[PDB]
């Protein structure tokens, strides 16, 4: 009798972990809740007295 | 884009004076006092 482990294959139901700063993958549920309501404006101060950084 | 100075920073300017010294508060020496001291 053979199943996915013997043939060295992924299971029918399986997960690929989340995507990190250096690795790909899924997105955490928190990430999905963040992106949909995420808005474009971030404002801030662009330059003071002709100097940035 | 915003510009700030010493006055905007509630700070004293580089080229600023001070209140003349009196009998109750210290400060800069008055011209008349300096002239009197020189003449004495």
């Amino acid at each position: 009798l053979l199943d996915a482990e013997d043939v060295h294959a992924a299971k029918k139901s399986h997960t690929h972990e989340v995507a990190t700063y250096t690795t790909d993958g899924f997105m955490s549920s928190f990430d999905k809740q963040k992106i949909d309501q995420l808005v474009s404006p971030e404002a801030g101060v662009t330059s003071i007295n002709g100097k940035t950084g | 884009i915003v510009d700030l100075f010493a006055s905007d920073l509630d700070a004293a300017e580089i080229n600023h004076t001070h209140a003349e010294a009196t009998t109750t508060e210290s400060g800069f020496l008055s011209i008349d006092d300096k002239e009197k001291l020189d003449a004495i």
